[PDB]
DNA sequence: AGGGCTGATCGTGCAAAAGTCGTGCCAGCCGTCT
DNA sequence: AGACGGCTGGCACGACTTTTGCAATCGCAGCCCT
C-alpha cells in the first residue's frame, strides 16, 4: 500500500514480518560461532517476543 | 522524465484540446460537462532503441516517438460547471510561466 | 497445454463438504508452504521488483 | 504461501496463554513457574532420577 | 646545483578504507545493502489491503472485449497469445510468423494468425497491435470516413513514401509523390494526428522516485546544506555484550570483544567522517550553487577534481571516491553529485568553463529559428559572438549532440 | 633462571596504466542552383 | 549539372582525469620449555 509516491509502507504487513526475517538472519549469522550466552539468550527471548 | 503541461496528449482529439491553451491552461471563463481534459501533461518515458518498427513509425509519423504518455488532468466525473478564479504553485527553480 | 482446458482448468469448485478444524505441525508447514523465507526485504525502488 | 526456516522454537504463544493453559495443562506446568521458564528465566530441571 | 634525482625520503597496506570507499562510490541503496550485510555478523553493530482496488492494465481490457467477442478455443488461444507478447505501445511485439510457432499448430497458418490478427486489429483501440507499425496508421485512418478531404494524399504517402517525410525531404517528396504543392502538406498534417503509439496512451500514471540525500534550502543566500538525518546510516554499540565481556570469566574472550567493538566504533567514525568531509565539500559546493544553481546551469563555471579537492585536505582519489553514485535535493531538486563536475573550454568569455545548460538554450534557439529549417552550426557560432563567448562549429556540433539537437537538414519541416 | 623467540604491531594515497576527452577538421552529401 | 557548401563525424593526438592496488618494521613480552 505505497503512499507519498516512493515508499511502500507495508507497516506490520511486513514491518513485523520484516524485524522477523531481519532478526532470523542476525541470528543465522551469529550463533553458528559459538554464541555468547548473554547475547544468544537476550536474542532468542527477543525472537520470542516478536 | 519531468511530466510537462501543454495539452500535447498524444493520441487526443483536438476538441479536447479546443478548450485547452499552450499552456495547456485553459482559457479563463469557458463550461465544463463531461469529463475533458483540464490540465494537459505528458509523462516522458524512457527512449526507443534504433527499433526498425518505431525507427518506421517515427520516420511516418515522427515527433512523437511514443516519448511521453498523456499524463493528463481532467474535470472531475459528473462534476461540471464554468470557473471563476484559478491558482498555481510554481517551485522555485523552474520558471515555465506559460499561460501562467 | 492444449489451451483450451488450460484456460479451462482454472475455474472448479468442489463439494468441499464438513470442513474440519484440526492443529498442524511443521512438516506441512513445509509442505503446503511454496518456500521458506530469508530476507526482509520486499521490493527495490531502485528498479521497482519483487 | 512461503515459510521460514525457525530454528528457535516457536510455541503458540496462542497455547496456554489463555485460561486454558493447554501447555500447562499438559506439562503439568505451574503457570509461575511456565511462565518463569519460557522467559529462558529459569533453568529448570527437565529430567533426571540419579 | 647538478641536478637529478637523489635518494631521501615502507610497510603493508589493507584494503579496510579501501572497502569503505568502494562503500562511499558505490551508491547509498545497495551501499545500504551491504551496509545491512556488513553489520548482520557484526552483533553490536546496530492495514494489508487500504483500497486494493485492480485495474485493467489495457492487455486485459482488450480481454474483456475478446471475451464477449465471439471467439473459438483455437481462436481464443492465438488471440490470448498475441496478447502475451504485447508492448506498452500498444505495437505487436513479435512478428506473425512468430505468433504462428507460439501457438505451435501445423493447423494454424500464418493466414488465421493474420484473420485473427485483424479481426482484433481494431476493437479497442485503433490502432492496437501494429505489427511493425504503418499499417496501424492506415487503418486508424481507414477507420475515419472517407469525407475528410486529403485522405487519399495522406494514403498514398503512408503507402510507399514514409522515408520521403523521414528525411522531412519536402522537395524529394513532391517529385516522387507527385503530391500537390502547399497542399500535400495537408496530408502530412492529417497522418501526423493519427494516435501513433495508441496503446501508450492507456499507459498514463507512476509513482515517485528520486531520493533526496542532502538538502539545501537556499536559507538567506549561501544556502543552508543538509543531509538527510534518516539516510545516514549509523550503528549503535553494544553496550550490553560491553557490558558482558569484561566480566566474561573469559576476560580474554570478553575484552577481545571489546577489542573488536572498539575496532568498528573506529569504523563508524570514519564512516561518519566520510559523510562530514562529503558534507563540508557540499558546503564548498553550496558555496558554489548559491550563485550557479540561483542562475542556473547556464551560469555554471566548469569544475574539477583537483579544484575542489584543492579546497580541502581530501585527496583527488578520496573525493573522486566520495562522491561516485550522489544525488542531493535542492531548491532546484534532486541532483546528481557526479553531474557538479564539467570540462572547461576555450571560450572568449575569458575564461574556461562548461557549456551546459548554455548548449541546451542554444539547441532551443537553433530550433527557436524560423520553424521552416533547423539553424546551421553557424547559427550557434553567431548566437556565442552575440553571447561574446567563443563557440566553434565543431564544437556547435559537439554541444548540440551534448543537448541532442536534430540536424540542420534533418529537422527542416513545413511551416 | 635463561633461552628462544616467535610471531605478537599496524597501517594507507596515490600511481600507472588506462582511459578518455577537445577540437576540429576532411569526405561525402544533400540543396539547389544557376 | 557540376562544382559549391555547410555540415558532420572519424580521426587522431595530445590534456585531463582517474582508480586500484599495494602489503610491514621497531618493539613484546608472553609463553613455554627447559
Amino acid at each position: 500500500v505505497p503512499l507519498d509516491g516512493g515508499r511502500f509502507a507495508t507497516s506490520d504487513l511486513n514491518d513485523l514480518y520484516r524485524r522477523v526475517i531481519n532478526r532470523n538472519n542476525r541470528l543465522k549469522r551469529l550463533l553458528d560461532l559459538a554464541a555468547p550466552d548473554i547475547i544468544v539468550r537476550n536474542e532468542k527471548r527477543m525472537l520470542q517476543e516478536a | 522524465g519531468p511530466e510537462e503541461i501543454t495539452a500535447d496528449i498524444p493520441n487526443v482529439g483536438e476538441a479536447a484540446l479546443s478548450k485547452l491553451d499552450e499552456s495547456g491552461i485553459v482559457y479563463i471563463g469557458a463550461e465544463v460537462t463531461g469529463g475533458d481534459i483540464l490540465v494537459g501533461k505528458v509523462t516522458p518515458k524512457g527512449e526507443t532503441q534504433l527499433t526498425p518498427e518505431e525507427k518506421l513509425l517515427r520516420a511516418i509519423f515522427g515527433e512523437k516517438a511514443s516519448d511521453v504518455k498523456d499524463s493528463s488532468l481532467r474535470v472531475p466525473n459528473g462534476v461540471s460547471g464554468t470557473v471563476i478564479d484559478v491558482q498555481v504553485f510554481t517551485r522555485d527553480g523552474v520558471e515555465k510561466d506559460k499561460r501562467a | 497445454k492444449d489451451l483450451l482446458k488450460f484456460l479451462k482448468a482454472q475455474t472448479k469448485t468442489e463439494e468441499f463438504d464438513a470442513i474440519k478444524i484440526a492443529l498442524a505441525s511443521p512438516d506441512m508447514i513445509r509442505s503446503w508452504s511454496f518456500g521458506e523465507v530469508k530476507k526482509p526485504e520486499t521490493i527495490n525502488y531502485r528498479t521497482f521488483k519483487p | 504461501m512461503g515459510h521460514i526456516e525457525l530454528a528457535s522454537p516457536t510455541a503458540h504463544i496462542w497455547f496456554l496463554k489463555s485460561l486454558p493453559s493447554r501447555i500447562g495443562l499438559l506439562l503439568d506446568m505451574p503457570l509461575r513457574d511456565i511462565e518463569r521458564v519460557l522467559y529462558f528465566e529459569s533453568y529448570v530441571v527437565i529430567e533426571g532420577g540419579m | 646545483m647538478k641536478q637529478g634525482l637523489q635518494l631521501r625520503l615502507q610497510l603493508a597496506m589493507t584494503p579496510q578504507l579501501q572497502q569503505a570507499i568502494r562503500l562511499l562510490q558505490l551508491s547509498t541503496l545497495e551501499l545500504q545493502q551491504e551496509l545491512q550485510q556488513a553489520l548482520e555478523s557484526n552483533p553490536l553493530l546496530e492495514l494489508p489491503v487500504y483500497q486494493g482496488e485492480t485495474t485493467q492494465t489495457l492487455q486485459d481490457y482488450l480481454m474483456w472485449q475478446v471475451e464477449l467477442t465471439p471467439f473459438t478455443d483455437t481462436d481464443r488461444a492465438i488471440a490470448t497469445s498475441i496478447v502475451d507478447a504485447v508492448d506498452d505501445t500498444g505495437y505487436l511485439t513479435i512478428q506473425i510468423e512468430d505468433i504462428v510457432d507460439s501457438i505451435g499448430d501445423d493447423e494454424i497458418g500464418l493466414e488465421e494468425v493474420e484473420a485473427v490478427l485483424k479481426r482484433i486489429q481494431r476493437f479497442d483501440p485503433v490502432g492496437v497491435a501494429a505489427k511493425d507499425l504503418r499499417d496501424c496508421l492506415l487503418i486508424q485512418l481507414s477507420q475515419f470516413a472517407k469525407e475528410t478531404p486529403w485522405l487519399e494524399e495522406a494514403r498514398l504517402i503512408i503507402s510507399d513514401h514514409l522515408d520521403l517525410l523521414a528525411n522531412h525531404d519536402f522537395r524529394t517528396l513532391m517529385r516522387v509523390t507527385r503530391l500537390k504543392e502547399e497542399v500535400l502538406k495537408e496530408a502530412v498534417n492529417l497522418i501526423q494526428s493519427l494516435d501513433p503509439r495508441p496503446g501508450q496512451s492507456i499507459q498514463t500514471s507512476e509513482p515517485e522516485y528520486v531520493i533526496p540525500d542532502v538538502l539545501v534550502r537556499k536559507v538567506s543566500g549561501r544556502w543552508t546544506v543538509e543531509l538527510n538525518a534518516d539516510s545516514i546510516p549509523r550503528l549503535k554499540i553494544n553496550q550490553q555484550y560491553a557490558a558482558m565481556g569484561n566480566s566474561a570469566r573469559n576476560d580474554a574472550d570478553g575484552q577481545f570483544i571489546r577489542s573488536n567493538l572498539q575496532e568498528a566504533r573506529w569504523l563508524i567514525k570514519s564512516l561518519e567522517s566520510r559523510n562530514d568531509t562529503l558534507l563540508r565539500v557540499s558546503r564548498c559546493i553550496v558555496e558554489q550553487q548559491q550563485a550557479f544553481f540561483e542562475q542556473g546551469e547556464e551560469y555554471m563555471k566548469p569544475m574539477v577534481l583537483a579544484d575542489i579537492a584543492q579546497a580541502v585536505e581530501m585527496h583527488e582519489s578520496t573525493i573522486s571516491r566520495v562522491t561516485t553514485q550522489k544525488y542531493l535535493h535542492s531548491p532546484r531538486g534532486i541532483f546528481e553529485l557526479k553531474y557538479f563536475f564539467s570540462s572547461h573550454v576555450n571560450t572568449e568569455g575569458g575564461g574556461e568553463a562548461s557549456s551546459t545548460a548554455i548548449r541546451a538554450l542554444v539547441k532551443k534557439l537553433i530550433a527557436a529559428e524560423n520553424p521552416a529549417k533547423p539553424l546551421s552550426d553557424s547559427k550557434l557560432t553567431s548566437m556565442l559572438s552575440e553571447q561574446g563567448i567563443m563557440v566553434a562549429r565543431r564544437t556547435v556540433a559537439k554541444y548540440r549532440e551534448s543537448l541532442s539537437i536534430p540536424p540542420s537538414n534533418q529537422r527542416k519541416q513545413l511551416v
